[PDB]
Order: structure tokens, then C-alpha cells, then sequence
């Protein structure tokens, strides 16, 4: 249970500004006694790395942010910070934070751990938003290949990425398939979630489809039932 | 060439800065940064100015090959230079 958790993604428009918070808990340690680290990866791109901080002291910054981002800590809320102004539409990336014990003042090198957070979307374009239709893709009694049926659902026209997709509130793992998103000619995106199960528990057993929006704040559970379709 | 200014101190560890990005080697008797080619750092480690490497690496401008220079241990670089006084 050590934990860096990222907040403040969102869509911003050009210009603009943004800041980016990274809260940090759980270790043997003091709070202080790391160096931190943001880093940005681009849609369909490598890591890049934006800048660092330690005991609220040694600084740095990638030319691509420099003057434009400003790193900060605050180590009584356990709390690394990413002030980022005059945001360009090049900036739009999932942007993490990481920790680092190379550079920390106490200096247990014997005893090294790094830790990444879970990664915090900034999307730099012209802002809205759009929750996705979520709809059943049924399993049809003709299509039961050698005792597997297939399910699934289909989650539509939303904007920006990313929808998360669960099956029976994650009690449902094994088999499943979540698609990729698909730019369509509307603009928008669109995946397919699915999941082989047996078929003799077609219309005894319930399927559930779990889709988080976060942007739209849309939480859509829907049930999948054994129809043809 | 040595330059102690440099070392100055980050309120608990010692500080080196650079003149205007040049190239600064640096390590200090603990374990720290081992070569140094940076902007400013810091040194987690060591304490004192008197234990560390205050370097200038700042071949911009070659010079005379005095007898009383330390080598540039990386190479003989070109500067092949008149006298004038034949």
C-alpha cells in the first residue's frame, strides 16, 4: 500500500493554464524524503520527461516546458504539484507522476524503490464533452461454438478517451476483450467490450456491462441478456 | 580549472551552479553524481565544499599549452597558432 495518486486532468483550451496535482501515500519513510518526477507520455508516442523536485530545491525543466511549467511540493499534505500556463495543443498527453530514491537526502541507496502513479489525461483542443450510448451485444442460441457463447457490449459516441469498461462489477475477467477505440466519421469514438462464457449459463446467470465517462460523469450498468441478436 | 564559488551550500548540501551552462565535472569523496555535466545541481550526499569537485569544463576558447596548465584529458583538440614575435 504505497500509492502516488495523480488528480486535475481535463480538457483545456490553448493559452490557458492548468495544474496538475499528485498526492503520495504510504512507505516506511518520512515525506521529504523522495525526489519526484513528472513525465508525459503523447497519444502513440514514447516517454517524455517534463521535470523534477525534491526538498523543495533541486529543480529542472524539459526546454518543451521550460518557462511554462513550474514544479512544486508541499511535504506536510504529502503532495507533489504541476503548475503548467500557456498550455499549446503539443502539451496533450497522459501526464504521471514517479518517484524517485536516487536523489533523496537520507541517501538508503541499499534499499531502492521508484513508484509510478496511475497517469492523469491533459487533452489541449477547443473544450466539450460527450458520454457514451451504451448498448447490449447479445448472444444468439445459434451461436454457441463447441459449449462457448459470446457477449458483449458496445459503447458509442462519446468524446474525449477514455471510457472504462468492468464486467459484473470486475467479478468477470477471464475471456474478455476490451476494444481499442475507434475514431468514427462523426468524431467521435467508439469501442466493443466483450467476453466468452459458457453457454449453458445463458438466461440463468446475469451479465452485467460496467462504462465509466469520466468526463461526462456518466456510470452506465447494463445488463446483457442471452438474445440472439 | 577549480572554481570554489561554485560550491556554494542548498541550506544543508553543498551547491554547485554553473557559469552559463558550461560544463561542470563534479562528484564529491561520498557517493553522489559521478561524472557532472549539468546545469546547477545539488549533492545529496556530501555535506562539506571541501570534499567535492568544483569543475570547469569551459573549452569555448583554447589556450597556451603553459607547462603550468592541467592537461584536457580528453583529447588534443586543433588551435594551431602563430608567434608573432619572429
Amino acid at each position: 500500500x504505497x500509492x502516488x495518486x495523480x488528480x486535475x486532468x481535463x480538457x483545456x483550451x490553448x493559452x490557458x493554464x492548468x495544474x496538475x496535482x499528485x498526492x503520495x501515500x504510504x512507505x516506511x519513510x518520512x515525506x521529504x524524503x523522495x525526489x519526484x518526477x513528472x513525465x508525459x507520455x503523447x497519444x502513440x508516442x514514447x516517454x517524455x520527461x517534463x521535470x523534477x523536485x525534491x526538498x523543495x530545491x533541486x529543480x529542472x525543466x524539459x526546454x518543451x516546458x521550460x518557462x511554462x511549467x513550474x514544479x512544486x511540493x508541499x511535504x506536510x499534505x504529502x503532495x507533489x504539484x504541476x503548475x503548467x500556463x500557456x498550455x499549446x495543443x503539443x502539451x496533450x498527453x497522459x501526464x504521471x507522476x514517479x518517484x524517485x530514491x536516487x536523489x533523496x537526502x537520507x541517501x538508503x541507496x541499499x534499499x531502492x524503490x521508484x513508484x509510478x502513479x496511475x497517469x492523469x489525461x491533459x487533452x489541449x483542443x477547443x473544450x466539450x464533452x460527450x458520454x457514451x450510448x451504451x448498448x447490449x451485444x447479445x448472444x444468439x442460441x445459434x451461436x454457441x461454438x463447441x459449449x462457448x457463447x459470446x457477449x458483449x457490449x458496445x459503447x458509442x459516441x462519446x468524446x474525449x478517451x477514455x471510457x472504462x469498461x468492468x464486467x459484473x462489477x470486475x467479478x468477470x475477467x477471464x475471456x474478455x476483450x476490451x476494444x481499442x477505440x475507434x475514431x468514427x466519421x462523426x468524431x467521435x469514438x467508439x469501442x466493443x467490450x466483450x467476453x466468452x462464457x459458457x453457454x449453458x449459463x445463458x438466461x440463468x446467470x446475469x451479465x452485467x456491462x460496467x462504462x465509466x465517462x469520466x468526463x461526462x460523469x456518466x456510470x452506465x450498468x447494463x445488463x446483457x441478456x442471452x438474445a440472439a441478436a | 580549472v577549480a572554481d570554489h564559488s561554485l560550491l556554494s551550500i542548498h541550506s544543508a548540501k553543498v551547491k554547485i551552479t554553473v557559469p552559463s551552462g558550461a560544463q561542470v565535472k563534479y562528484y564529491c569523496k561520498c557517493p553522489d553524481v559521478r561524472e557532472g555535466i549539468t546545469s546547477s545541481d545539488h549533492t545529496t550526499t556530501c555535506t562539506d565544499v571541501k570534499q567535492c569537485r568544483a569543475y570547469l569544463i569551459d573549452n569555448k576558447k583554447w589556450v597556451y599549452n603553459s607547462g603550468r596548465l592541467p592537461r584536457g584529458e580528453g583529447d588534443t583538440f586543433k588551435g594551431k597558432l602563430h608567434v608573432p614575435f619572429v
